[PDB]
RNA sequence: AGAUGGUAAGGGCCCACGGUGGAUGCCUCGGCACCCGAGCCGAUGAAGGACGUGGCUACCUGCGAUAAGCCAGGGG
RNA sequence: CGGGGGGAACCUGGGGAACUGAAACAUCUCAGUACCCAGAGGAGAGGAAAGAGAAAUCGACUCCCUGAGUAGCGGCGAGCG
RNA sequence: GCUGUUGGGAAGCAGCGCCAGAGAGGGUGAAAGCCCCGUAGGCGAAAGGUGGGGGGAUAGGUGAGGGUACCCGAGUACCCCGUGGUUCGUGGAGCCAUGGGGGAAUCUGGGCGGACCACCGCCUAAGGCUAAGUACUCCGGGUGACCGAUAGCGCACCAGUACCGUGAGGGAAAGGUGAAAAGAACCCCGGGAGGGGAGUGAAAUAGAGCCUGAAACCGUGGGCUUACAAGCAGUCACGGCCCCGCAAGGGGUUGUGGCGUGCCUAUUGAAGCAUGAGCCGGCGACUCACGGUCGUGGGCGAGCUUAAGCCGUUGAGGCGGAGGCGUAGGGAAACCGAGUCCGAACAGGGCGCAAGCGGGCCGCACGCGGCCCGCAAAGUCCGCGGCCGUGGACCCGAAACCGGG
RNA sequence: AGCUGGGGCUAGGAGUGAAAAGCUAACCGAGCCCGGAGAUAGCUGGUUCUCCCCGAAAUGACUUUAGGGUCAGCCUCAGGC
RNA sequence: GGUGGAGCCUGGGAGUGAGGGCGCGAGCGAUAACGUCCGCGUCCGAGCGCGGGAACAACCGAGACCGCCAGCUAAGGCCCC
RNA sequence: GGGAUGACCCCAGGCGGUAGGGGAGCGUUCCCGAUGCCGAUGAAGGCCGACCCGCGAGGGCGGCUGGAGGUAAGGGAAGUG
RNA sequence: GACCCGGUGAAAUUGAACUGGCCGUGAAGAUGCGGCCUACCCGUGGCAGGACGAAAAGACCCCGUGGAGCUUUACUGCAGC
RNA sequence: GGGGCCUGACUGCGAGGCCUGCAAGCCGAGCAGGGGCGAAAGCCGGGCCUAGUGAACCGGUGGUCCCGUGUGGAAGGGCCA
């Protein structure tokens, strides 16, 4: 027998090229720099997918301090109330009470600074 | 060489499939004449048969047909009695099949 | 038994070893990853450091023979009665040989330990003290090939 | 093809039955003019380890 | 005093359709191996060729100034 | 009457390397290999014992399996056989 | 073996039959034992080779004692010197060949049995001839877990050509319309080439280096997007725009903002201003053979097992125990032997051996005999796999050496 | 000791040389072609699909050895304890 | 005490025998070198994977199986970028 | 440890990795399976696919092209990516 | 000649480019890392500082138990005498 | 350091260890043979101790029970020194 390369090859190739669409350049139509290219897009996204988790811990940080700040304190001190005072909850995430329900946030910042009198 | 030459001939009567003849009516050496003494037998067509028998004038008949694999006694294998659903031996070929067997 | 069936059993491990591609064994081709591996080594078995091999060690097997060759010479394979007590009756050799041991390796001594038969042994010569088990009931057949 | 044994080897080192290589004591073959009896003497056979393993890999025909 | 839209000479990314090009699949008048068979030609001029031969004929085959053919036997 | 010249491989005879191997390298290896030359044929060579070698043995020669990597040969090296 | 059916076209699907010593295979508008060429099976030569396979013909050979002692292959045997052959390399070096010197004999002879000598044996040199069994494949045929146009011979095709070289010599590329030429009358633009209709075809993006027609690469059209910008070209997060959806939702694009030092190789260390690569497609590197050694799947085990070849097939196998490993080891060897070697040593010591059983089950002898089993005491045989050895042994690459021209 | 046409001889360890190791068919401290040959290359380079578990070394001895090897060290797979 | 991808015995296959920075104890050097040689340890090698250090193999933090628009921290930080 | 051996679920640990050891998979070509089965209502190849299964290599499935070959399970070989 | 227009129309090079400066850094000489500075998009004719620019697997040096030419009271042979 | 006898600067072994990649190197009680010195106990297998050295292969002299190429004996070897 003669296993001839044939059609094999052309398939893994076109599966590439594929996978790289949209590339600048070559970056799409060569195999080879989209290989590449690919393997760059492969970590840049492992490692963005960790820094995503990371980018919104700031997002909400920055508003939940803007918000708390305007009303009378600091983020470093709100935080420490709803900690003291024993609410393990907002979660910086849903801390977007300061964007939707600026009455039902008020309340916690007046039951958090609270917790410190 | 042996020991798997006895236990083919082995999953073929368990199986019932086996079986062994003596006389040949419809013989004379045609086609035929030979598709008619398997009806009257059990062979309609539905088993690719394996015939092993030492006369010639049978073969003759049993060769020509798709579902049937001719042969001869001294070219008793496993290769053809397992690619062959029905087996079927006379008892001069059956004769020598233990001979060779013990 | 079916035709497409009789199937290997469970270990025929076609399984060879290709040494090309990303991952498994492969590149540098499974091992080496320096060079003098390239196309030969050595040996090991021998060779190589460049230094005595290991043949400093000296030859006592004094004969290696002349140039003639090998000398002509009667052969004596001696055999244990252990292993006799197999077969009664007549025990001579080429009914010896046929059944275990010799196998035309000439002459046949007769020695080994063991209860032992009261028969006859036809032999070429009997070791003494395992010859004090045949004063036990037995036979004493000597020399012979001529 | 075949494979050749090692007369070299064959000569001057003998197989026991364990699988040992077993050859004489090497450093009398001259050096002495005097070595105090025990030495000279302590000279029967021996063996080797991870050594005599690359031996009876020469003598294979003859086992 | 203020602000976000818009222009595309050209370029980029995606989709469509062609062009260039001749991979892949599928083909097989060819090759490859092994096993049988069979095994010499020549001064009666061999092997291998030059030229030439067709009504018109570049070349290949083919023959040889009897020139893609001549006699005769068989065969269809 | 014959020869001359040709013929893929094969064949016999007359000549006959080096690289390599020995982890340098002279003996040794490669090797009577490649190659040149002569001859012969569908084969060629060999062939009826001034043989073998230890058996009151065997009985042309060619060829295959063994013997056998034996017996030995060997800078007793490599390696040959 | 015809018919109906789908279709451009049946052999497809369908109804009912039939031949078969012939259901190999090829072709026919697609996929058919039964339509065409074939196949199984059975015949055939006036001519030319082949030809004891079978009988003749002759050639030619045909006899035993007892006495002599006439012949038994010459520059030879033989010895010495110089070499070659053999496993034999100066070795204890015989044997066989022979360039040189010397140099017999005719069986009471002479050569040989590995110096030599003595016994005991073997064979007749110096003249030829000699079938068959063995080796090879230009050509012919036959098969293929052989290739399929970068493969396979260098050549599937007008190739040992074109082309290159003074020469020896080197040495290419290049296959495919369709079932059928039915290969496009004529008309329109044009000098032509090309094309647009008409026309053929089931198909013309099958229209003539024309099946398939990939990727690189080059264009037209359209959607998103860019002229205050900064980058291994992406990735993540929002947002505008275009787009298929009943919708949760999903595409394509890119405006902002976050984060990012190509791939490979070699390296202590490479984004590296180290190496390699223009891009795409195809060719392209750890194999086989025989030994060896471990693992492992089976076969059988006081054993296991065949090799060449012979009768059988022609995708069928048997037979064949020459022989090989194993059953005992120690010693340099004679040799002894569960021992043996060193040794004076019923001191010591070095290699050695001492090898079984859970128990299925069973004659119902109150015996575990003892089959069998994991497979052994213990091993062998085949398979498969790792590594080793000899081979060009993972693939490319020297400068160089040698031989004939 | 001129230059030149035509006709001829000499060649690979060889020729020829008013001598440079110059010339010997556009690269001569040993021409070219084919062959031995797939020379040897302890050197450079290249070495193809996926996934899973474990995971080194760059030290010691010796080496005409020093960027190569052999044994040990360190890693892994199977069995045992 | 210690059940750990600890050990110990037998066997198959390995790669590696060019190391590098840092700290500590020495030699060499001039108590010069991103120098050089040993020793104990570590890290890079192979963790150029992630955080800090502006950037940065080996310094501080810490051993990355995958996904998360969830939380506590290490080093290092909390005026703006 | 379950143990209706139920390789299907529980309890607790491990899972960065070069040279390398080891373990299971994917695809290619040819072979048995085959006088069988897919096929012109459309083969192999090609062109798209945001859909389906696998961690992956891959595999299905649908539309278009194309116009005649293709070949499951289960195995077997090797010019195998 | 170069420059503009009509006609024909090459080449080495070429990882891919969306290819600025300065301090600094980094395998010690960065368009490509960091900080700051500049900077609308695209050409045409010029200049040669940088892309450690092109070309040539450094001609120097070292290494290879590599190769050749040459020498001699190196070894060992041979032609010749 | 002096003296008297002496030759144990023994033959055949060697439990058990130091050291170590290999092979080497080193220590050694104890048993037997036959001895020295001592009343005896006992000590003596060279030297107060660590350097004073060289695998194998090839050969030479002794010895010796081993092999002696058809037999006897040789030639030639092997073993111990």
């Amino acid at each position: 027998p003669r296993a001839k390369t044939g059609v094999v090859r052309r398939r893994k190739h076109k599966k590439i090229l594929k996978l790289a669409k949209g590339y600048w350049g070559l970056r799409s139509k060569s195999f080879r720099k989209a290989r590449e290219t690919l393997f760059a897009a492969g970590n840049y996204a492992y490692a963005h997918r960790k820094r995503r988790k990371r980018d919104f811990r700031r997002l909400w940080i920055v508003r939940i301090n803007a918000a708390c700040r305007q009303h009378g304190l600091n983020y470093s001190t709100f935080i420490h109330g709803l900690k003291k005072a024993g609410i393990e909850v907002d979660r910086k995430n849903l801390a977007d009470l300061a964007v939707r329900e600026p009455q039902v946030f008020a309340e916690l910042v007046e039951r958090a600074k609270a917790a410190q009198g | 060489r042996k020991k798997g030459l006895a236990m083919a001939v082995a999953d073929r009567a368990r199986e019932g499939k086996l079986l062994l003849v003596e006389a040949f009516a419809g013989v004379n050496g045609k086609t035929k004449e030979f598709l008619a003494w398997a009806k009257e037998a059990g062979l309609d067509g539905s088993e690719s048969v394996l015939l092993v028998t030492g006369n010639e004038l049978v073969r003759r008949a049993a060769r020509n047909l798709p579902w049937v694999v001719t042969l001869a006694p001294e070219g008793l294998n496993v290769y053809d009695i397992v690619r062959t659903e029905r087996l079927v031996m006379d008892l001069d070929a059956w004769e020598v099949f233990q001979n060779r067997i013990g | 038994d079916l035709r497409p069936n009789p199937g290997a059993n469970k270990r025929r491990k076609r399984v060879g070893r290709g040494p090309g591609s990303g991952h498994g064994k492969t590149a540098t081709r499974g091992h080496k990853g320096q060079k003098s591996r390239s196309g030969g080594l050595k040996d090991p078995r021998r060779f190589e450091g460049g230094r005595s091999t290991t043949l400093m060690r000296l030859p006592k097997r004094g004969m290696q023979g002349q140039v003639p060759g090998e000398i002509k010479r009667p052969r004596y394979q001696g055999v244990n009665l252990k292993d006799l007590a197999r077969f009664e009756g007549e025990v001579t050799p080429e009914l010896l040989v046929r059944a275990g041991l010799l196998k035309k390796g000439y002459r046949l001594k007769i020695l080994g330990e063991g209860e032992a038969k009261p028969l006859k042994v036809v032999a070429h010569a009997f070791s003494k003290s395992a010859l004090e088990k045949l004063k036990a009931a037995g036979g004493e057949p000597v020399l012979l090939e001529a | 093809p075949k494979m050749k044994t090692h007369k070299g080897a064959k000569k001057r080192v003998k197989i026991t039955a364990s699988g040992k290589v077993v050859a004489m004591k090497t450093g009398k073959r001259h050096l002495n003019w005097q070595k105090s009896g025990k030495e000279i003497r302590q000279k029967g056979r021996k063996f080797v380890l991870a050594k005599p393993e690359a031996e009876r890999i020469k003598l294979l025909l003859p086992y």
